[PDB]
């Protein structure tokens, strides 16, 4: 959407998931910077009256805050000069089965912004635990549309956000813990009308390729392989729902995003690559056609749900041509680099030398290379297997500052032992069949079960971590980068931290009331330059604190992982606004005040 | 099973170590009922067909309504 | 307690509910002052995990704090120089059928501290919802004893905070609303053992009376009222628990509260003064008996609960005597001030020129004379009564700065139109019997719904208010007042405010996540000193938001009154912690790191 | 009835106008059920007896019990 790419070169605004189309989740703004981060403290804050995970982070647009929360997903909308007052509240009712489906927790990644034309307004748009999608007059709350696009009946739920590109809304999918077979669809955002919808497995017509798919690249495979690559109808409940995020190239006008694990978890019952999940896409944003699709985990045994960041760049590679290209650090422990262009392969690294899983990733056949001593099988429990179901790197939003050409990504430090078991699908049921245990990578204290994450810095064409350090726990989250020398991240164990983007030293860090699952994103509002974050631990990490469980296999193995969490953090629900020296709205205390 | 032998492009998987090429009529044989695997492909044939009558009746009207036994007058 | 007494006097604590024996809420600190209160911002946070009403306050003792919450009760104890690490946890596993029972919402109004001697361990004693006193190691958490001190399947439960004097814990009751008769409970802190139970109504033998029981005012009246001010065995089911506040006298060796309101809410169900319910009582710290009782609404028509803060004093009279006093403000919408060795009448002044329930109280009869046109009656509306049966004071622990002479108070402007129906008594089931409709008093907003509250600077001896200010919302919670000229208190509408105790000029205030319904307190760690408060708001004023309720009949008639609540805040709880320039433990950022 | 006429030192009430000095068997008599008046001192007294046991084989064991039906060896 062209008025979108104007709305976001405002530093006053923040109007989608990932900041912009490219996803860079980087700043210009340099009022905090170094040399005075210290000074950050709070200026406001903001409880959700909801607790359980709060991923994704908020909306700014003409001086509005938008806030959305876990199930049951209500939206708040703010005034900058005046927090304190509620502009509107959309309450949503859904049918409280929806919990017993979601496999992860109650939780919902973001907000979308549509700018309006001249007949219909501006337009938020979310979605819903229970499967519908919803558009919201931006300025009054009221509900324009909502059209059910999952079936919690059959297991499936939205938890990702939407994305508005042109004039359509792109929805994901969530539910293949539950053998849902992955598909997306774009509506049309003024009326909610269908315009196509893809799906990640079966038959070709429904793959929805373009006529050239994979043209460049013919040996990452093209047609017939949704259904040849699998064993009978197995692909009918396939998985490969896609619940990460996006980026998009008006250049290329396709939108590219990452589908996920096949189903089920039972490697030994679905023979075959299991084509289209697991896959990087590029598909035209109007009908949906793929250009090109790259399988990175062929016939998946260790629950790699392939739905990661995609973060869009413009650099060199080694032969010095100036390649469009699109960076996406992977649950498997490989971060890839390919053209946007044409999907072929510039760069495929391992996020930390432990990795184990694959020996490398050949780029001429972008075959991975098993070590088969870590593969899953039936009948054989696999041990210390790097990294866990969890990976090296799960839904954070990353960062990449362009002037260094670095990406500040949020890393997992975690591996585990995995024994697959027989089960029946029955729809609306769980189809996992895994019994996991996980814990702490080489590199953090597998005694005291801390030391399950890292944040660092990496150079997409050299391969090349200019700064790695370790953390206590894993980065989920994401990370933020700022043209201030900043780098900024949430922690599970509930501080907001902001690094040195060219050495990785700790400058500042503030203890907010809960763990943050949610990336942190910044504006300025009258001149003021405010980070802001929520706070909320949960999501998978925090589903043992969050749903009281002690059996360290329960919650599909994130339980024992994650036994410590619950000393260093309690759940919560809300927003914190940060600025230099606190300076905020309320700056005249009798702002907002009753006369 | 490495990945590295390829029947065809995109096609390299292999049977592991005493493992069968086809699981059907195996011990690990899923038994898969086809009407469970039918189940999903009819939810969403359904909320197609909902959504169609909710978006004719909000593009003649101007007015949505969700609830679909509530629309056609 | 005379190590309580000594621990009291260090400004590195906060042992007991009120602060010291005085119940002073004042902190002789002035490192924050009104020459630079604008500096003050969060320092650190933390999050509960559970949404209703955070009631009280927490302690400090030791470099610890000690954080409480609202239903299941939980308890948490946090390192001050790593307050990101909890020490230990407490969570009780309860019955929830005991919130069925809670007329208000599951609200606790704080912790108490015994210092331990020499083979008992230092203690944190804590009453929980279903009707138990713990005493927990406060080293450990571990807990000590437990003993069953009310009974929820009666509609009975526990909301009070414990007090600690001597080697006792005394406990109130709750539960006048489904008829409960009240009574108090000393237990030996350190093995549960029951010393004394003194009732509220009832037998002089239940009353437990002290032989020279109202010696010096026999006209407050003496013995066999608790029956024969009641028709029947009418008491039996008669109120008077007490679950507000409690004071001290180390030199009387009497423990100052009041007793709540006599059931039902339908007057004409129950004929007589109804005595001891209403009643300001001086007992015997030791042997329960109590030496003073003077009962300040006979036969409740409006449900003006008699639970309110003690605030001792030692002034000069208007006649140049100096006198040991205790002053209450009532929600009766009277303040008294009596003589704390005899229980004499001091001054009974009016909170606000607008209550009209009562044209004067006679100091020579202790009687309050009433207009018969805003007392309520069986087949009769009464309309515009001042106050409400919120009163013009609820729950919320005030401050008096000693060198002014000022207390400040947070009172309540609400008034009510009242209709009492017949029910009958079935124990467990709610004995209220009146239906009303609450809204803002004469000088706030009764169209828009807001100007619920003011905050005043009150003289006991000259009963003259030095400034009153008008607040959005009653000023539930409390005050805490400081040698630095400050006044500090929470709103219900999220804030924590600071006003100047000389004038009432607003001169800063923080947006914190919900309202707080607690008080402020006050501490040094190492050199530093910090303001705390509880967010999270709730009790009565937050039940039609805490449990969605739209009837503005519902919630006792607190949903009509405060349905403007929601468009400024949602739920929340937890702790935020202020200091100037908001330094703090984490000001070197790799404390608490995990390395 | 304005609470200034007592007839005893601290019993001042007085009937509203048109209303009986006593309400039994008026028609405002509540007509309360002695069964039920009585379930509250019935629940303090058990609770009493409950915490006894658990107090005093605290004092002598060292070691509390709360739960009563495990308590005497
Ligand atoms: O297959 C699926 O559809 C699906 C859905 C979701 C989700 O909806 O949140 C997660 C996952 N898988 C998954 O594997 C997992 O890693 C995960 C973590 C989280 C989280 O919110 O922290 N969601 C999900
Ligand atoms: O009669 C009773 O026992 C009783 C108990 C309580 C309580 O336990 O919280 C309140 C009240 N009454 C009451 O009248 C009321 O004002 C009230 C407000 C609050 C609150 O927590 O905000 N509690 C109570
Ligand atoms: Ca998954
Ligand atoms: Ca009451």
């Amino acid at each position: 959407n062209d008025k979108l790419v104007e709305l976001s070169k405002s530093d006053d605004n923040w109007v989608m998931p990932g900041k912009n189309y490219d996803s860079n989740n980087f700043s210009d703004l340099k009022q905090i910077n170094k040399g005075n981060v210290k000074q950050l403290r709070p200026a406001w804050t903001f409880s959700t009256g909801l607790l359980n995970g709060h991923e994704g982070a908020p909306l700014v647009v003409d001086g509005k805050m938008y806030i959305h929360t876990s199930f049951p997903n209500n939206t708040f909308a703010l005034g900058l000069d005046d927090p304190g007052t509620i502009l509107w509240q959309d309450k949503p009712k859904q049918n409280p089965a929806a919990r017993a489906v979601a496999c992860c927790d109650l939780v919902n990644r973001g907000l979308a912004y549509w700018p309006g034309d001249g007949k219909t307004p501006a337009l938020i748009l979310k979605t819903q635990l229970d499967g519908n999608v919803a558009a919201l007059n931006a300025e009054t709350g009221e509900t324009v549309w909502k059209v059910e696009n999952s079936d919690i009946k059959v297991g499936s739920t939205l938890t990702i956000a939407p994305y508005v590109v042109k004039d359509k809304v792109i929805i994901g999918s969530s539910g293949a813990e539950l053998g849902v077979r992955g598909y997306l669809t774009a509506y049309d955002v003024k009326t909610g009308e269908q315009v196509w919808r893809a799906y990640a497995t079966g038959p070709d017509k429904d793959l929805l390729l373009a006529s050239d798919f994979n043209i460049k690249n013919p040996h990452y495979g093209q047609k017939g392989l949704g259904t040849g690559t699998w064993e009978g109808d197995a692909w009918k409940i396939g998985g490969g729902t896609n619940w990460g995020w996006y980026a998009y190239d008006p250049g290329t006008n396709l939108i590219y995003f990452g589908t996920g694990n096949p189903a089920p978890w039972n490697e030994t019952m679905r023979p075959g690559d299991n084509k289209w999940t697991m896959t990087i896409f590029g598909r035209d944003a109007d009908t949906g056609e793929a250009k090109f699709g790259y399988q990175k985990t062929p016939h998946d045994e260790w629950d790699y749900a392939g739905v990661n960041v995609m973060m869009l760049s413009e650099q060199k590679d080694k032969d010095g041509k100036a390649r469009k290209l699109l960076t996406h650090p992977d649950r498997n422990g490989i971060v890839y680099t390919l053209d946007r262009t044409d999907g072929a392969l510039v760069s495929a690294n391992k996020l930390d030398d432990t990795v184990n899983v694959f020996k490398s990733v050949d780029l001429k056949t972008g075959q991975p290379v098993r070590d088969p001593e870590y593969g899953t099988r039936m009948d054989h429990l696999a041990k210390d297997i790097c990294p866990s179901a969890m990976g090296y790197h799960n839904q954070g939003h990353d960062s990449y500052d362009p002037k260094r050409e670095l990406f500040f990504m949020g890393i997992n430090h975690i591996c585990m032992d995995w024994e697959p078991f027989m089960l029946p699908y029955r729809a609306g049921q769980f189809f996992v069949g895994a019994t996991l245990n996980m814990y702490p990578g080489p590199k953090g204290d597998r005694q005291n079960y801390e030391g399950l994450g890292q944040i660092k810095a990496y150079n997409a064409i050299t391969g090349d971590y200019k700064w790695e350090k370790m953390e206590r726990f894993a980065v989920w989250g994401g990370t933020m980068a700022t043209a201030g020398d900043l780098v900024f991240y949430g922690t599970l164990d509930g501080y907001l931290k902001a690094r040195d983007s060219d050495t990785g030293d700790l400058l500042w860090k503030f203890k907010i009331p809960s763990g943050a699952i949610g990336y942190p994103m910044t504006y300025t509002h009258k001149g003021t330059q405010y980070v802001a974050i929520y706070y909320g631990v949960g999501g998978w990490p925090g589903v043992g604190l969050v749903f009281d469980l002690a059996d360290p296999t329960a919650g599909l193995g994130a339980v024992g992982a994650f036994k410590k969490l619950a000393n260093y953090t309690q759940m919560g629900g809300g927003v914190v606004v940060f600025s230099l020296d606190g300076k905020g709205p309320y700056d005249d205390p009798n702002v907002g005040e009753w006369k | 099973y490495d990945g590295t032998k390829c029947k065809a492009a995109g096609n390299c998987w292999e049977p592991k170590p005493g493992f069968p090429e086809k699981i059907a009529g195996s011990k690990y044989d899923p038994k898969h009922d086809p009407k469970e695997l039918n189940k999903q492909a009819d939810s969403i044939k359904q909320m197609e067909e909902r959504n169609k009558k909710r978006v004719e009746n909000f593009k003649k009207t101007g007015k949505f309504e969700y609830d679909v036994a509530k629309i056609s007058a």
